[PDB]
RNA sequence: AAACUAUGCCGACUAGGGAUCGGGUGGUGUUUUUUUA
């Protein structure tokens, strides 16, 4: 079912993550109903400095609902198929540039659609299934920003060793560095 | 040579003269200004409100 | 008590100061410009 | 109500450092007010300051030292050349180099001396000594 | 002599306008409405 | 807390009852 | 001591080694006394690191409730030390035990700015924000002159 | 500060931080919408409507989740009141004092208190002609009020 | 990784204890 | 309590604080499961609720409304969350 | 005190630990 | 018929202390009472 599960995009991972979705379907008695309907569009795997890797899956919005819906237990099935990993799943979405002066008639943009929405769109889809307590910027006398999410101390250990894969891939999909927090 | 009292500093504050610069303005000729240890003790006996006519009095050319 | 309160050096003499800041007017920025 | 957001940020780091705290809470921010924090602790008048994101519109916690003497906005942003640059100087701050007026030019938001070294002007926000 | 119920309030400028429908042209037309009107007037 | 001339249509049935 | 507390060397033009526990500022630093490879560092989050440099790590971090301005080892028992901390409090912490404090200093008014040992390894001088300059011994935990 | 009188009270609803359902949400929005025009259809307020869905079906809030807020998701189905909840509270309001001062000819605390929900009600419609939601010739007046709220 | 580091930690501050336990004695 | 910060005050002195004046404001209410004995049936309950909630299989009076936080009825199984 | 006398399970916390939120590498 | 010994610096305002009036939250026992209010 490669090309049934892949939409568009013959890429050798995609087609290894694809078979791994196969086997965990003909090997689940419910599960493989459960993603059926759900597809993907692409994926990729990327480093963090430190050496260790990541893979992020670029999905459409409903069937991102229905993976929300599904994930976790999946994640921990994809996480014992390519072991030494870190499953991600995120949102593929559409960003509007800002009218210039001189531009011909397209559409008002939505402010869903504006680039900071969907960077905090990312940024929930990315830290899920924990939630986002608080968000500061801190200014150093040297001019220096920081940015930084502080998480939420439910699944403490289940998020406590993913945080610098998880600024890693943010930094590398938005081209901001942040850091994140877990007030204890 | 002209010596400095503390009135002279707040009303030169006050109403916006430099102190060498209106100093030469007046006499025509230079003028070197001269700040006594008393004065300088008056001023920070002042303190906190009058902090800035402190900070103008500690001037590299008010020997 | 008798004694008045003492106030501190006056700088900024150009306008009148409210809690919304520093008012000029029009006769003064044209005074100084 | 109230007067403005800036006047009202201003107005009570003003206030709290007068009295002699260490830390203000601002409430709400806005980017003139971030960007006159930055201007302003760049030159070192206040310490340095935390912007607190609530979804309504952030609050600002500013850790200030001892070295305001006054910060403040002037309210009818007139406009200034360069020769009204230096006599506005003149005639705000308490005296030649002492205090910086912060202007708004084309070039963003930035004090009257960055001002003349970049060759622009603009209008005028405030001054701080 | 009383009466319990109160007079009428004087409507603002901004309401005055609305009523006369002016509010929502541009500037161009309003500026020929108001010279109309003063026309009809005069 | 039914508010029955709330909707227009509630008072466009209103208007037929009218009629 | 900036955003990150490196460590130079005077022959080198560059910053040889950098510690940092995260990243979070850093305000202040004293290296100790006697075992003299042992510093540490205060942090805007109102926190208290350790350091070791003969294994060349940070080693232990505790998280205060107020930010702490100042700290000072003594110099005759190489295991203790002050923190003039904005609770208009000092603090005298032994370094094994970070679970409390042998004393806290309690007389000023506002916040303590600096605070400074006796070689004796005796007394205790903190000057605060507050307009004053209070003298302690070290037995106390509470005031001894005023200046 | 509480106009038309003195009192400074702060007594609202916080609203939290997260802009997503709970966790313990296991309901459909297509469920819950078709709740919300139910409800409509059997007369409430979208008040009461929001009301009665954080009591009884446990509908945190509407606006979180479904992207559109209730009223928006009755004028989508077409449930669009004639004027808005709190011009029309207000009307009622100002029929009823109006009718209790014709019963009570003597209640100059009644005249007083119209003349302040008057000023209210003024206010309110210029600002909904403002936006244009109302007719620009919409005038209120005692034989509208009443063909209006009877 | 960063259990390591912090695993690390805890044997340097074992190991710094030791050494001012000696200036204890 | 004598002296405290503004941007990390503890815990205790966020909970004793208002639901406004706090750092970032979050609500205080809470939303519970009851389960009716009239059909051993589950609903859920605003803590804070202003309407005599009734049971859907049956028209059984669940919470009544008073003032602040809405007092269930005797023998009605609730836990939170 | 007035809490002390009411409450059933307040602990009484040293004026030498009044201070600490915590520490990172804790305390046998 | 009224008035007839009253008089307090103010403000864009910092911490508060004892009270008390109205509402709410929690703890805690006394006063209460219990399938009928
Ligand atoms: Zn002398
Ligand atoms: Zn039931």
């Amino acid at each position: 079912p490669q090309a049934k599960i892949l939409s568009q995009a013959p890429t050798e991972l995609e087609l290894q993550v694809a078979q791994a979705f196969v086997e965990l379907e003909n090997s689940s008695p419910e599960l493989k109903a459960e993603l059926r309907p759900l597809q993907f569009k692409s994926i990729r795997e990327i480093d963090v400095a430190g050496g260790k890797k990541a893979l992020a899956i670029f999905v459409p919005v409903p069937s991102l609902a229905g993976f929300h819906k599904v994930q976790t237990k999946l994640t921990r099935e994809l996480e014992k198929k390519f072991q030494d990993r870190h499953v991600i799943f995120l949102a593929e979405r559409r960003i509007l540039p800002k009218p210039s002066r001189t531009s011909r008639q397209v559409q008002k943009r939505p402010r869903s659609r504006t680039l900071t929405a969907v960077h905090d769109k990312i940024l929930e889809d990315l830290v899920f299934p924990t939630e986002i307590v608080g968000k500061r910027v801190r200014y150093l006398v040297g001019g220096n920003k920081i940015q930084k999410v502080l998480l939420d101390s439910k699944d403490v250990q289940q998020i406590d060793y993913k945080l610098e894969s998880f600024q890693a891939v943010y930094n590398k999909l938005t081209g901001k560095q942040i850091v994140f927090e877990i007030p204890s | 040579q002209v010596l400095i009292d503390t009135n002279f500093i707040n009303f030169s504050i006050q109403k916006k003269v430099d102190i060498v610069r209106g100093m030469m303005d007046c006499l025509l000729a230079k003028c070197n200004p001269l700040i006594t240890d008393c004065v300088m003790a008056e001023l920070e006996k002042l303190g906190p409100k009058y902090r800035i006519a402190l900070k103008l009095a500690r001037d590299p050319r008010i020997k | 008590k008798a004694t008045k309160r003492e106030r501190g050096l006056k700088i900024s003499s150009v306008g009148r100061s409210t809690r919304n800041g520093l008012i000029v007017s029009k006769r003064d920025i044209a005074r100084i410009s | 109500t109230r007067s403005s957001v800036l006047a009202d940020a201003l107005n009570a780091i003003n206030n709290a450092e007068k009295t002699g705290k260490r830390q203000v809470l601002i409430r709400p921010s806005s980017k003139v007010i971030i960007k006159f924090l930055q201007v302003m602790q760049k030159h070192g008048y206040i310490g340095e300051f935390e912007y607190i994101d609530d979804h309504r519109s952030g609050k600002i916690v500013v850790q200030l030292n001892g070295r305001l003497n006054k910060c403040g906005v002037i309210s009818p942003r007139f406009n200034v050349k360069i020769g009204d640059i230096e006599k506005w100087t003149a005639n705000l701050l308490p005296a030649r180099q002492f205090g910086y007026v912060i202007l708004t030019t084309s070039a963003g938001i930035m004090d009257h001396e960055e001002a003349r070294r970049k060759h622009v002007s603009g209008k005028i926000l405030g001054f701080v000594y | 002599v009383y009466t319990p119920f109160p007079p009428a309030q004087l409507p603002r400028k901004v309401d005055l306008e609305i009523e006369s429908g002016e509010y929502f042209l541009s500037k161009r037309e309003k500026q020929m409405k108001k010279l109309n009107e003063q026309k009809e007037k005069q | 807390k039914a508010k029955k001339d709330f909707y227009r249509f509630q008072v466009r049935e209103r208007k037929k009852q009218e009629i | 001591g900036g955003a990150k507390i490196h460590l130079w060397d005077v022959n080198r033009l560059k910053p040889v080694s950098d510690l940092s526990w995260g990243a979070d500022n850093i305000t202040s630093l004293k290296f100790n006394q006697n075992e003299t490879d042992i510093l540490a560092s205060t942090g805007s989050d109102n926190s208290i690191v350790l350091y070791d440099l003969r294994t060349n790590s940070p080693t232990q971090k505790i998280v205060q409730t107020m930010r702490t301005n100042a700290i000072c080892w003594n110099p005759m028992e190489a295991f203790n030390f002050v923190t003039a901390n904005e609770d208009h409090n000092a603090y005298y912490y032994d370094m094994r035990n970070l679970s409390r404090s042998l004393n806290v200093f309690k007389d000023h008014v506002s916040a303590v700015m600096d605070v400074d040992f006796s070689p004796t390894g005796d007394e205790i001088v903190t000057g605060s924000y507050d307009k004053s300059i209070r003298i302690y011994k070290t037995n106390h935990g509470h005031s001894r002159e005023i200046y | 500060g509480r106009m038309h009188s003195a009192g400074k009270g702060i007594s609202s609803s916080a609203i939290p931080y997260s802009r997503n359902a709970p966790a313990w949400f296991k309901l459909s929005s297509e469920s819950v919408i078709e709740q919300i025009v139910k409800y409509a259809r059997k007369g409430l307020t979208p008040s009461q409507i929001g009301v009665l869905l954080r009591d009884a079906h446990g509908v945190t809030q509407a606006r979180v989740i479904t992207g559109n807020k209730i009223m928006r998701i009755l004028k989508s189905n077409g449930l669009a009141p004639e004027i808005p909840e709190d011009l029309y509270y207000l009307i009622k309001k100002a029929v009823s004092v109006r009718k209790h001062l014709e019963r009570n000819r003597k209640d100059k605390d009644a005249k007083f208190r119209l003349i302040l929900i008057e000023s209210r009600i003024h206010r309110l419609a210029r600002y909904y002609r403002t936006v244009a939601v109302l007719p620009p010739n919409w005038k209120y007046e005692s034989a509208t009020a009443s063909a209006l709220v009877n | 990784q960063r259990i390591q580091q912090r695993h690390d930690r805890k044997a340097a501050y074992e190991i710094s204890r030791q050494e001012v336990s000696k200036w204890n004695d | 309590v004598l002296v405290q910060d503004l941007l990390h005050p503890t815990a205790a002195s966020e909970a004793r604080k208002h639901k406004l004046k706090t750092l970032v404001q979050g609500p205080r209410s809470y939303f519970l499961d009851v389960k009716c004995p009239g059909c051993l049936n589950i609903t859920t309950v605003f803590s804070h609720a202003q309407t005599a909630v009734t049971c859907e299989s049956c028209s059984t009076i669940l919470c009544t409304p008073t003032g602040g936080k809405a007092k269930l009825s005797e023998g009605t199984s609730f836990r939170r969350k | 005190a007035n809490e002390r006398r009411t409450r059933k399970d307040m602990p009484y916390i040293s004026e030498r630990k009044k201070q600490i939120v915590g520490t990172v590498h804790k305390y046998e």
